[PDB]
């Protein structure tokens, strides 16, 4: 479960990260992309080279709906829930791949975020990617 | 390498009673039944919509009999894992664009099938054999992914 | 997470094991440390040799746990809240291990239910067996 | 999974940079406020209480300077891991009862340290290689586990 001080502390964050959204989405996806090469087998379809719109675009509406999440933490399962029906019926990306992308939006934060970082919030960041995964993949099957 | 003597007298002694066909689509139909995820490759492939649609279906049946079929071959170069199936690695990246994670969901129940299938002479040891191979089948098929 | 059907499912395959639940348990945990053999790491006070009286009496144990959850199949986070605890606080085995054990249980009933072990059957288990794992972890942190 | 020629100078030009004693300390601190259930192995340590209590614990502190400082001596011998880290693996499975996994959590808070650490220095091709090496040296600790 998310805590109340988890919560306390992901809107502190996200509040932070702020107009960069977009801009932080597109570098985690980049991120994966290059750490993690197989999450490519979901893009074939895509211009992945540095910079490309279409990254872009994927990363500010993967940020978009982050921030839906971080804004109603309280009821994700009713936030995420259209979102939720694209992964598991249409896209159907594998769950591990979730940690993947999960460990990569983290690495960004950390990247971007010198001063909010801090052991506690790392924790709280964390667990509540998880939490975004596990609502992203609750009707698999 | 990786198997005992054991162990590889243990994969091949139970190999030889398994019908590759018949394992192969058992095998196919299940991964598509447990993890409905994984129809996303078989879109052409016809009825999936319900677990006894997906068994039945002749192309399922057909597709298991060649993936088992290839698997089988390679039993035959357990030494030689990664250079048996570099060229069907290949093919899933490039063309068939196949998350690896398939091949360990497909392992899965593959160890399931056997279980099922033989029942008490799939024994710990048996399973922790096939269990070695699965592990490395997967590694060869994801190695070269880029 | 699991259906009515699934509920079906669950309660008809553990309802066939009956009084084996604990050899099945057993069975299941052996079946872990030789296929698995970092799963040892969190037993090295146990001799884990074939037919070990601590692998039994743990596969009665753990076989008992998963009859309460069948029996509080609605309820589990409760039923298993004790477990939860243990697991979390004190055990604190590496939520990746849950994978592993629920696999071993999944090869165990398959190799003693030829008639009940059907694909739907396998993928209804498959389930419970995670729901089971994600209550026991959902205390970690 | 190799790493390349400008991923390996690319590796060794930031760890010229790094404080192995205090990211050791940050790193393993991490651990166990992110993943608590790390805690397992150290309750001689002394007050785990709170983050901060974890943090600033000068046992966790000495802990972290030991393993990252067998980490950065193992960076001398990419070509080798599984060879330089063979006995450490031996320890830690036979006597230290660690399991494996712990490794590979300890690995991503090391790229999340570094990525604070480091800011904009840590791009995306560095983070890449990175995950090659902290997959590395995971594999080459749990490799002599039985
Ligand atoms: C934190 C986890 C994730 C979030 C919040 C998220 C969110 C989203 C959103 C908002 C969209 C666009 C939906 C729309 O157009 O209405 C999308 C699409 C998509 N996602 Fe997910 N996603 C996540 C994880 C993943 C992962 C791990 C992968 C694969 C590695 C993935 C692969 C895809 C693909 C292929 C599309 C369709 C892209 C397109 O063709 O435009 N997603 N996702
Ligand atoms: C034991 C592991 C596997 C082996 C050895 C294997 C091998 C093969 C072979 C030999 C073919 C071509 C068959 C032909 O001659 O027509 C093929 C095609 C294919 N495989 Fe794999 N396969 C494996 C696992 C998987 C898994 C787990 C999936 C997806 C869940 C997958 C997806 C596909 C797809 C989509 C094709 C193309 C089928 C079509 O023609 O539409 N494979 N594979
Ligand atoms: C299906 C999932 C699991 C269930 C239902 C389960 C259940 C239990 C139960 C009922 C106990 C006994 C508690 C008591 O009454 O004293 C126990 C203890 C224990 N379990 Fe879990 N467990 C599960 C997963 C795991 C896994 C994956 C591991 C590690 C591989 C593990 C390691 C242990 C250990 C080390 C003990 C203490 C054993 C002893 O010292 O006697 N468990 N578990
Ligand atoms: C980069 C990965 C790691 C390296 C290079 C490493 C290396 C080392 C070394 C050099 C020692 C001292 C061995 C000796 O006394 O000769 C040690 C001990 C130890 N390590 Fe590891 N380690 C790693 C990861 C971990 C992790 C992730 C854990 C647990 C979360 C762990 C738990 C322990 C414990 C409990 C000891 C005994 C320390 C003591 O007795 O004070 N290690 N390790
Ligand atoms: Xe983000
Ligand atoms: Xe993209
Ligand atoms: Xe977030
Ligand atoms: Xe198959
Ligand atoms: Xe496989
Ligand atoms: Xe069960
Ligand atoms: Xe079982
Ligand atoms: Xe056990
Ligand atoms: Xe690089
Ligand atoms: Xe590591």
């Amino acid at each position: 479960v998310l805590s109340p001080a988890d919560k306390t502390n992901v809107k502190a964050a996200w509040g932070k990260v702020g107009a960069h959204a977009g801009e932080y989405g597109a570098e985690a996806l980049e991120r994966m992309f290059l750490s993690f090469p197989t999450t490519k087998t979901y893009f074939p379809h895509f211009d992945l080279s540095h910079g490309s719109a279409q990254v872009k675009g994927h990363g500010k509406k993967v940020a978009d709906a982050l921030t839906n999440a971080v804004a109603h933490v309280d009821d994700m399962p009713n936030a995420l829930s259209a979102l939720s029906d694209l992964h598991a019926h249409k896209l159907r990306v594998d769950p591990v791949n979730f940690k993947l992308l999960s460990h990569c939006l983290l690495v960004t934060l950390a990247a971007h975020l010198p001063a909010e970082f801090t052991p506690a919030v790392h924790a709280s960041l964390d667990k509540f990617l998880a939490s975004v995964s596990t609502v992203l993949t609750s009707k698999y099957r | 390498v990786h198997l005992t003597p054991e162990e590889k007298s243990a994969v091949t002694a139970l190999w030889g009673k398994v019908n590759v066909d018949e394992v192969g689509g058992e095998a196919l139909g299940r991964l598509l039944v447990v993890y409905p995820w994984t129809q996303r490759f078989f879109e052409s492939f016809g009825d999936l919509s319900t677990p006894d649609a997906v068994m039945g279906n002749p192309k399922v049946k057909a597709h298991g009999k060649k993936v088992l079929g290839a698997f089988s071959d390679g039993l035959a170069h357990l030494d030689n894992l990664k250079g048996t199936f570099a060229t069907l690695s290949e093919l899933h990246c490039d063309k068939l664009h196949v998350d690896p994670e398939n091949f360990r969901l497909l392992g899965n129940v593959l160890v399931c099938v056997l279980a099922h299938h033989f029942g008490k002479e799939f024994t710990p040891p048996v399973q922790a054999a096939y269990q070695k191979v699965v592990a490395g089948v997967a590694n060869a098929l994801a190695h070269k992914y880029h």
